[PDB]
């Protein structure tokens, strides 16, 4: 019903933002299956600063609280052959992220395998059509393999690992 | 991705033309690395008709989408390398160039083993063949006339950077008990620049 | 100015694993990713993966997912590449590498710095030095046989390096007993011949060993 981000420190409740997109890293290398490989962005502040559809929080992985796009989701690359390039995604329809104040951050699991569709569907069109799975970043310093945000004067680290980790046609 | 030719041979001053094709339009993103012997590519050519600084003018590159080009216009002694090309992380097999000269005949030279290694129960036996081309040659080696084969291995040097020559050395390994039964040792060679074989020869204990 | 050091040559034993080094210089470390990439014996050139410096982000090529690590320490500006589970077939000389600015902006994979690369080969041999004997003697040929040792490289060197023209040092041959030999040769003035003394100078790291071989006629 949610999928449960285990954060460090406790995000209180007014903590919750709305998801309006991510930041991806697309995997290279010969694939050998029709399949194409997505994990969160293997870059830094630059990749993030580039994308000019983050609003007023600073976050890596998910950006909370930006503008939407306005008919669907839009993908942005500077070259989609290039692996060093992170692909920047802006959604159309924002996806809630609650804080509880126990420690651990929730988002429904039917609007984000709504959304990762709505993503996957859009990866096809500069890729093709091979099946398009997501997987868990592959790894980096803490605020970057973590879903990390900024939030009334803290700075907090959630883990992401279940946000991705599915495979769509 | 792909590369044609696989291998070929050219005269100093001789135009070479090496084709790369990607399955994808790539606009103009090629880059050619040239690799000598014993060290890490070298970046020649980015965005498919750049040179990179320093290169000379004989190297050039052209293309756009699919299908590019790698020209040596006049071809020097110091650029037999294997010559790849690159887009993003997927490199060609690789074009290796090489160079046709004049015949020029092997000087033979034969060693016997040493005695220090002989303590050690092995006897090792030496036939070099110093700056010759075509590198074809044929290695005999004859003991008390009889011909050996399956006990001897070759080893054959990169083609020289000067003179686009080659050297080869050719080892003999026996036990000390089968080299003392035999009296003569020798090493015939085989070449286009010869007109009759050389042999080479010693008699052990001399 | 800018150079990448990697570490030396390397033996390790199937199914373990190989951590290369790559320190750089002459450069802001963090300004530039590092790419490696490894080349089997006589075959081509195969990309593993790119770290970012600034963030520790990676990306792999799949074939080496979850079987290679790549990490990077700032302070001495050193990239890591750790690649476990080895198989006979990795076996290869892998390299650092990292781009040069386009000058336009279409360089983002020319590699135009790369380092020297390691050796890492995986067998279950023994280390073992090499024995080294001489190849006695108007010209005239001499040389050195180097037998028996495990892994590879070695390195040979004449005079100390004052002798360069002429030396012919022969790739190594893998001989039946799974151990390697080679040898080096020099042709030089038949005139010279006990006026001019000449020594091979020969090394192998991986065993640590440094032998300074004189070689003289019968
Ligand atoms: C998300 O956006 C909706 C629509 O504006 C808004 O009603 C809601 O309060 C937002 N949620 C958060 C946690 O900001
Ligand atoms: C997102 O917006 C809501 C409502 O405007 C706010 O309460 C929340 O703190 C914001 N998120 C962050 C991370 O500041």
């Amino acid at each position: 019903d949610t999928i449960t981000l285990p954060c460090r420190p406790a995000p209180p409740p007014h903590c919750s933002s709305n998801i309006t997109g991510l930041i991806l890293t697309r995997q290279g290398g010969y694939s050998n299956a029709n399949t194409v490989i997505f994990r969160p962005s293997g870059g830094d502040w630059r990749d993030i600063a580039r994308c000019q559809i983050a609003g007023t929080v600073v976050s890596t992985q998910l950006f909370l609280n930006g503008s939407l796009a306005e008919e669907e989701v839009v993908i942005r690359s500077e070259d989609w052959r290039d692996n060093a390039k992170s692909i920047c995604v802006q959604l159309a329809t924002s996806v809630e992220i609650a804080c509880t104040g126990a420690g651990h951050c929730a988002i429904s699991r039917a609007k984000w395998a709504n959304t990762l569709k709505q993503i996957a569907s859009k990866l096809r069109e500069q890729y093709g059509a091979k099946t398009i799975i997501f997987k868990p970043s592959s790894g980096g310093d803490p605020e970057f393999v973590n879903h990390s945000f900024n939030c009334g004067g803290e700075f907090f680290y959630c883990a992401s690992t279940q946000l991705f980790a599915s495979t769509w046609f | 991705m792909t590369q044609s030719p696989s291998s070929l041979s050219a005269s100093v001053g001789d135009r070479v033309t090496i084709t790369c094709q990607a399955s994808q339009d790539i606009s103009n993103y090629l880059n050619w690395y040239q690799q000598k012997p014993g060290k890490a590519p070298k970046l020649l050519i980015y965005g498919a008709s750049n040179l990179e600084t320093g290169v000379p003018s004989r190297f050039s590159g052209s293309g756009s989408g699919t299908d590019f080009t790698f020209t040596i216009s006049s071809l020097q002694p110091e650029d037999i390398a294997t010559y790849y090309c690159q887009q993003y992380e997927f490199f060609g097999p690789g074009t290796k160039v090489d160079i046709k000269r004049t015949v020029a005949a092997p000087s033979v030279f034969i060693f016997p083993p040493s005695d220090e290694q002989l303590k050690s129960g092995t006897a090792s036996v030496v036939c070099l063949l110093n700056n010759f081309y075509p590198r074809e040659a044929k290695v005999q080696w004859k003991v008390d006339n009889a011909l050996q084969s399956g006990n001897s291995q070759e080893s054959v040097t990169e083609q020289d950077s000067k003179d686009s020559t080659y050297s080869l050395s050719s080892t003999l390994t026996l036990s000390k008990a089968d080299y003392e039964k035999h009296k003569v040792y020798a090493c015939e060679v085989t070449h286009q620049g010869l007109s009759s074989p050389v042999t080479k020869s010693f008699n052990r204990g001399e | 100015q800018v150079q990448l050091v990697q570490s030396g040559a390397d033996v390790k034993k199937p199914g373990a694993s190989v951590k290369v080094s790559c320190k750089a210089s002459g450069y802001t470390f963090t300004d530039y990713y590092m790419h490696w990439v490894r080349q089997a014996p006589g075959q081509g050139l195969e990309w593993m993966g790119w770290i970012n410096p600034n963030s520790g982000g990676t990306n792999y090529a799949q074939k080496f997912q979850d079987r290679v690590t790549m990490t990077r320490d700032t302070s001495v500006s050193t990239a890591y590449m750790e690649v476990s589970g080895l198989r006979s077939d990795d076996t290869a000389v892998y390299y650092c590498a990292r781009i040069k600015l386009c000058n336009g902006g279409s360089c983002n994979w020319s590699l135009g710095y790369w380092g020297q690369g390691s050796l890492v080969t995986v067998s279950s041999a023994s280390t073992k030095g090499p024995s080294v004997f001489p190849l006695a003697p108007g010209t005239a040929a001499l040389g050195c046989l180097v037998k028996d040792y495990f892994p590879e490289p070695v390195t040979v060197s004449w005079n100390s390096g004052a002798l360069t023209s002429g030396v012919h040092t022969f790739p190594a041959v893998l001989q039946s007993s799974g151990l390697y030999s080679l040898s080096s040769v020099v042709t030089v003035p038949s005139s010279s011949l006990g006026t001019q003394t000449y020594i091979c100078n020969v090394n192998h790291k991986p065993s640590n060993t440094k032998v300074d071989k004189k070689v003289e006629p019968k």
